């Protein structure tokens, strides 16, 4: 299915099966939240993100 | 009130954080009751009243 929808579209369409326990860690990974602690606006934070 | 007690009226945006907006009489116009006189209310006719 992703075979079908990757190579043939103008939009990205991905297919997968659900994990066993319906809400958990991808084991070999993380979930990083980059934070603005001093007084800055959206521009500077997104810039830091990039 | 809004002269001598004050008025939280509305909210603004300081360096990224929502904070309050107050409008109150200045320093010198509310220490002694003489200052009671100095304050004027405007009638339906357009003319102030002490």
């Amino acid at each position: 299915a992703t075979r079908a929808f990757s190579q043939i579209k103008d939009a990205m369409v991905f297919a997968f099966n659900l994990p066993a326990i319906v809400e958990l860690g991808t084991a070999t990974g993380f979930d990083f939240e980059l934070i603005d602690q001093a007084g800055l606006g959206h521009e500077k934070l997104t810039q830091a993100r990039n | 009130g809004a002269a001598w007690g004050g008025s939280y009226v509305n909210d603004f945006i300081d360096r990224g954080r929502v904070k309050k907006v107050y409008v109150m009489s200045e320093a010198k116009y509310r220490m002694l009751p003489d200052d009671i006189g100095d304050w004027y209310v405007r009638a339906a006719d357009g003319q102030m009243v002490p």
